[PDB]
């Protein structure tokens, strides 16, 4: 990507918020047990695949 | 009934004993049998233990006391021996079997501990001292892990 | 057995993952106040990604197999002999604090447990004992001279000689008249009303 | 986030070779470096703005 | 306006003036933003069975929950109203001051 912006006299950051998918599945088999299966596809992270 | 009843004369050590230093990898290795996962530094599960890499070494100057007098003259100052003449308070002679601390490199081995099925991007390494206080004197640290299959879960 | 990472192909059993500290320099932000004692490091190394990124991806080991890992650790430190953290720079010793004549011409000898400090870092045994004696001398200087405490009655003095070497049971004194200058073991010399404490100090081991 | 030096005008960036399954879209803005604290840290030694 | 840098009482100092100091408010964020640690692997919330071991909260370094709440909140309902329970009072400028 190539952005072009107007000059400024102080440091600035460009924030690109790549939009993505990000879901969590909550698994609770027994009493007092929580299991989570994360996922975030376009920037892969989590358990399932 | 004297002091010998409840005191033991041990050989002097510069290190003043040695403290076992524990290892903690709270996000990769499964916790031990009785520990519980917590975010307190102090209690981080202990997945490894080894002696602190600091030990005394023995050096021998027998001419020691002579050496000491040399030391004083070269020092240019009486200082340490401020009451030269009174015998009782005079500068104690240097031991002839004096010891010096040393920072030996350490490379230990810990057998195998079960680890979480999904390791993580930012694992945390923590070395704690005896009383679970992080030791500010550690120059390098490094961890090497070789995952392998242990058993299965499908019957 | 399929230990798999997102971008790359699924590797098979018995690979290696490294926890190093310079990777900390990389996600610097995360450990702005941490030391080598405890830190957050990026396990993930791919060279495509810039050093900052790629630290959010996770390594997955297949759930159907209960996974265990070998561990080998490398440690090399530099700790001085006398320091604040290891309870070696401090020690408590009760000493004479003030010697002032009273109205009844009967001298009164006060006492006070005063904590001492040692410049951190001095090392050898000899020097250490000597320093400790330095501190004592110091307390006298700050207060004895002031309250008029004679230097003869310094309560605590460190030494290593065997004072009974020249002792003769026949007479009860030391015939040579001077204690031999040969060190044996760290020991403490006390005076009435004075003493030494090591409840929260570790130099005990050094004095042996 | 990506830094932009003072009085700069062109900002080339590169996203290295990932899978783009199920990607949705973009969204972007510009922020002053002073007003964006370095998140993830317990304490920012340089953050001096409120 | 300080007429003369000389200190102590003087006629010039009698000739001085004054001016009120600038206003400056201080309070918490729009939704107590920053009070609770978010998206910080160093300090991450944990929620699991007391009994078990594995945490059920995994927080990546680059996700941003704060902003999200701030948006959702915008999406589900009006933000112009103020809810004092969570300081829910969205910041806004005077539109006759932003443009002149």
């Amino acid at each position: 990507m190539t952005f072009e912006v107007d000059p400024m006299d102080e440091p600035t950051l460009l924030y690109v918020l790549f939009e993505v998918f990000d879901v969590v599945r909550v698994h609770r088999p027994h009493r007092g047990v929580i299991e989570t299966v994360y996922l975030r596809t376009p920037f892969s992270a989590g358990n399932a695949t | 009934t004297g002091i010998r009843s409840w005191t033991l004369l041990c050989t002097p050590d510069v290190t003043c004993g040695s403290e076992q230093v524990y290892w903690s990898l709270p996000d990769m290795m499964q916790d031990p049998v009785t520990f519980r996962s917590t975010r307190q530094i102090s209690n981080f599960p202990v997945v490894g233990a080894e002696l602190l890499p600091v030990h005394s070494k023995s050096f021998y100057n027998d001419q020691a006391v002579y050496s000491q007098l040399i030391r004083q003259f070269t020092s240019l100052t009486h200082v340490f021996n401020r009451f030269p003449e009174n015998q009782i308070l005079a500068r104690p002679p240097a031991p002839t079997i004096t010891t010096v601390s040393e920072n030996v490199p350490a490379l230990t081995d810990h057998g195998t501990l079960p680890l979480r099925n999904s390791i993580g991007g930012v694992q945390r390494v923590t070395i704690t001292d005896a009383r679970r206080r992080t030791c500010p004197y550690v120059y390098k640290a490094l961890g090497i892990v070789s995952p392998r299959v242990l058993s299965s879960r499908t019957f | 057995n399929s230990i798999r990472y997102s971008e790359l192909a699924p590797l098979f059993d018995t690979t290696r993952v490294y926890l190093v500290d310079n990777k900390s320099t990389d996600v610097a932000s995360l450990n702005y106040q941490n030391d080598h004692s405890n830190f957050l490091t990026t396990v993930i190394q791919n060279n495509d990604y810039s050093p900052g990124e790629a630290s959010t991806q996770t390594i997955n080991l297949d759930d159907r197999s209960h996974w265990g890992g070998d561990l080998k650790t490398i440690l090399h430190t530099n700790m001085p002999n006398v320091n604040e953290f290891m309870f070696t720079n401090k020690f408590k010793a009760r000493v004479m604090v003030s010697r002032l004549p009273t109205k009844d011409n009967q001298v009164e000898l006060k006492y006070e447990w005063v904590e001492f400090t040692l410049p951190e870092g001095n090392y050898s045994e000899t020097m250490t004992i000597d320093l400790m004696n330095n501190a004592i001398v110091e307390h006298y200087l700050k207060v004895g001279r002031q309250n008029g405490v004679l230097e003869s009655d310094i309560g605590v003095k460190f030494d290593t000689r065997n004072f009974r070497l020249g002792f003769d049971p026949v007479t009860g004194l030391v015939m040579p008249g001077v204690y031999t200058n040969e060190a044996f073991h760290p020991d403490i010399i006390l005076l009435p009303g004075c003493g030494v404490d090591f409840t929260h100090s570790r130099l005990s081991n050094l004095l042996g | 986030l990506y830094p932009i030096p003072a009085n700069a005008t062109n900002v080339p960036i590169s996203i290295p070779s990932r899978n783009w399954a199920a990607f949705r879209g973009w969204a972007f803005t510009r922020l002053k470096t002073k007003e964006t604290p370095s998140l993830g840290s317990g304490y920012d030694p340089y953050y001096t703005y409120s | 306006y300080m007429p003369t840098i000389k200190e102590g009482n003087s006629r010039e100092l009698m000739g001085q003036q004054s001016m009120p100091n600038r206003p400056n408010y201080i309070a918490f964020r729009d939704n107590f933003i920053g009070l609770m640690y978010y998206n910080s692997t160093g300090n991450m919330g944990v929620l699991a069975g007391q009994a078990s071991q594995l945490n059920a909260v995994v927080d990546l370094q680059d996700r941003n929950t704060e902003l999200s709440y701030q948006l959702l909140l915008d999406s589900i309902g009006d933000r112009t109203r103020y809810f004092s329970m969570w300081n829910q009072a969205v910041d806004s400028y005077d539109p006759d001051v932003r443009i002149i």
